[PDB]
């Protein structure tokens, strides 16, 4: 070979990388305990800036879910409240005489914030089910009240 | 290419040309005075036209600054007006006829 | 202690064709097939009997030419008694002189008849020219064979001297003219030793004497060739083998050879390793990487023994970390 | 700020293609192969028995010559002084004159067979034609060789100077003559220097003389040959490397 060969050295990774069919390269990263990954979105999505032209980037994983959507649910509590209200007022077949009880749904969060905290555990999925729970029954044995004294 | 004994060689093209290839060179379209690039966004089975259709606007707004100079976007087709304003048009002519 | 390996060319000591050198019907075979053969073993007999008689004849038509012009000479020299007073002639006086030098350019003459029968005479039985290993004989006895006809009889060789052509590439020669550069494993600068690696995988008994200087280029590719007479006494090692053989190990001892594992090709086109700083905050010095050596790999910059370089920690320390040494 | 690199392959100052002269078996070898050799240091040397014979067969009958020359001879010199007398008349005189050119004959014949075995007798032996570097012996000894056959017997090579030459294709002949026409390859229009790029690209340890104005047209390519003698004092520049060439 060497009768014709010539050879050098250079560099070049094995494992190259391609998101969405665009030359891309793994970047992990986990926060510190305490702060919320989009606070790491709007940290180096603020040092994105310090990026030269035809740059762009992406944020994936769960941070595909949150990138997304983190929450439509307050949407949700809002429409609940709506559909709560008025199913409400159906059943004390009344006007504005239900809103007494809606003061009494956020009795029931009350233990799961300060037990939450005295345990030291967060919120998710659990911790929303959690609040159902805590409003369905709490609720719930408002409704038995007020129907008994209905 | 070939050579001879001594090395009287043939480089690449020497009987011949480069240039970039258009695949075919068979159409010539013309808009006002010139070509240019009509683009054809086809109705995909089960799209969802309208938020779509302003999100291709915002697809011109994202690329229009990363041009070569004179390059010039426009909507030479579209069907949008057409269908956006049927119904911007006779949504809100049923609307007003519901305020008759 | 380092050399290089390489595929050789081994070439005979001797070659040596056998022809016919006068026409006449091969008598017999003197000498074997396959046989050792020294210089100078009469190879296949013709009949010298026209050469002898013509040789034989030929001094004894000498001794009438030394006859009848030794009786005119005698005469000559009766003249010579005589040329005092008018008893012969002076044309007669040197007519016998002359006819003296025609007899004597007989006598001449046949000295040439008997120098060429001798010749020739010598060519009736063939002899070898040099010595060493024939193989098989290809003239039967009763041929019949022409002179300077094109065929030839045979071939012999030399075997206990063997040269090795040796086959080498273009640019290590320029690499051994680096030894030129260099002149440090070559030891007694036209010859020395060099190991032979034949077909057996053992070595032969004893390594080969190197030629170095030769310039024998190739005119197509530039293999070059370089004859290397070796010992070989048993006669078994034949030419075109083809064995390997390298060089005495070896040049000049310094020689910084770090393991492969700090090597860095760092950067595009080049070549660093970091090494610590004398401060423990670590300090890269861009170094001339040689040839990967074994395990090791050489360079020629800068660096020494002693050198406080590195192997494991490389990741999590950038330039400016304190460092606490192990090995 | 120096021009283009580009091959060209060397080739030897001189060279000179020794072939054999006589007809005949070689004996011994008088050299080895790529080794210094002058003019006239032998090389082969045929078997000079047969022109042994020759030779002094050709002094032999020299000596045959001068024996009826010396007749004939003696009777013109004792035919010439009793003239005109009743001793000798004008008749047998001009018989040993008869005598005397037909022996001068003879003597023509001798001197031609003399200068001829003497001439084969000088081309018995095998010596070199001209001074330098041999190449390969091509036939051993104990062989039949043959005056002005085509196999020769070696080639010696002559390295102080060293050539290359210089090919070039016509289609960047006219890039060479774009150079040209610029006028900065070409200053002193003859021989100027060019550096000396071999195979481990270490150069020359001096450039070599470029000669300009030589420019070989080739009948099919134009390919050139700049005839490029280069200063070889390691005698160990190899014609044969393909090797390139910058200019300056």
């Amino acid at each position: 070979f060497s009768a014709f060969s010539s050879s050098r050295w250079e560099y070049g990774s094995p494992r190259l990388e391609r998101y969405n069919g665009l030359p891309s390269m793994e970047i992990l990263g986990q926060a510190a305990p305490g702060k919320s990954t989009g606070e790491a979105m709007e940290l180096m999505e603020q040092l994105a800036s310090k990026l030269p032209t035809g740059v762009g980037y992406d944020w994936t994983g769960m941070s595909y879910q949150e990138r997304l959507s983190g929450n439509q649910a307050p949407s949700l509590y809002a429409i609940s409240l709506i559909v709560v209200f008025l199913c409400l007022a159906a059943l004390y077949e009344s006007w504005s005489i239900p809103f007494s009880v809606m003061l009494v749904v956020p009795l029931g969060v009350i233990g799961a914030l300060l037990a939450a905290t005295f345990r030291g555990l967060t919120n998710d999925v659990y911790f929303q089910v959690g609040l159902l729970t805590t409003i369905g029954l709490s609720a719930k044995n408002a409704i038995l009240i007020v129907e008994f004294a209905k | 290419l070939k050579v001879n004994q001594d090395g009287c060689r043939v480089l690449l093209r020497d009987v011949a040309k480069i240039e970039l290839g258009g695949e075919n060179y068979d159409i010539i379209a013309e808009f006002n005075g010139q070509p240019a690039s009509g683009l054809g966004i086809k109705l995909a089975t089960g799209a969802n036209a309208l938020d779509t259709a302003a999100a291709i606007r915002a697809e011109l707004a994202k690329m229009e600054p990363f041009f070569p100079s004179g390059l010039k976007i426009v909507y030479p087709y579209d069907t949008t007006p057409f269908v956006k304003i049927s119904i911007h048009e006779v949504v809100k002519t049923l609307v007003e006829a519901i305020i008759l | 202690q380092i050399t290089t390996e390489l595929p050789g060319r081994t070439s005979a000591y001797r070659i040596a064709e056998v022809r016919p050198q006068v026409s006449g019907i091969i008598l017999k075979r003197n000498f074997k097939e396959g046989s050792d053969i020294e210089a100078g073993v009469s190879l296949y007999q013709i009949d010298p009997a026209t050469y002898q008689a013509t040789y034989d004849s030929a001094k004894g038509d000498l001794a009438k030419a030394q006859a009848a012009a030794n009786i005119a000479q005698l005469t000559v020299n009766r003249y010579q008694k005589l040329l005092g007073t008018q008893y012969i002639s002076k044309q007669e006086y040197d007519q016998a002189l002359a006819d003296a030098q025609q007899a004597n350019a007989a006598v001449t003459a046949a000295k040439a008849a008997v120098e060429t029968a001798r010749i020739n005479l010598a060519y009736t039985k063939v002899t070898s020219p040099i010595s060493g290993r024939i193989g098989k004989s290809n003239v039967t006895e009763g041929a019949l064979v022409q002179n300077g006809q094109a065929t030839a009889l045979a071939t012999v060789q030399q075997l206990d001297p063997i040269y090795v052509d040796v086959t080498q590439s273009s640019n290590d020669f320029l690499r051994l003219k680096q030894e030129l550069a260099n002149g440090t494993l070559k030891q007694e600068n036209g010859k020395a030793k060099v190991s032979l690696i034949t077909s057996d995988g053992i070595k032969f008994p004893q390594d080969g004497t190197l030629e170095f200087s030769d310039v024998t280029v190739d005119q197509t590719t530039g293999c070059i060739t370089l004859r290397a007479i070796f010992p070989n006494p048993d006669h078994t090692l034949l030419p075109g083998m083809f064995v390997r053989a390298r060089l005495e190990e070896g040049l000049n001892p310094n020689a910084i050879l770090v393991p492969q594992q700090g090597v860095t090709r760092t950067p595009r086109g080049d070549a660093t390793v970091l090494v610590v700083g004398a401060d423990d905050k670590v300090e890269t010095r861009p170094i001339v990487a040689s040839q990967a050596i074994g395990d090791k790999w050489l360079v020629t910059e800068g660096l020494k023994a002693g050198d406080r370089v590195v192997i494991s920690g490389l990741q999590k320390v950038r330039p400016g970390v304190q460092v606490k040494a192990q090995e």
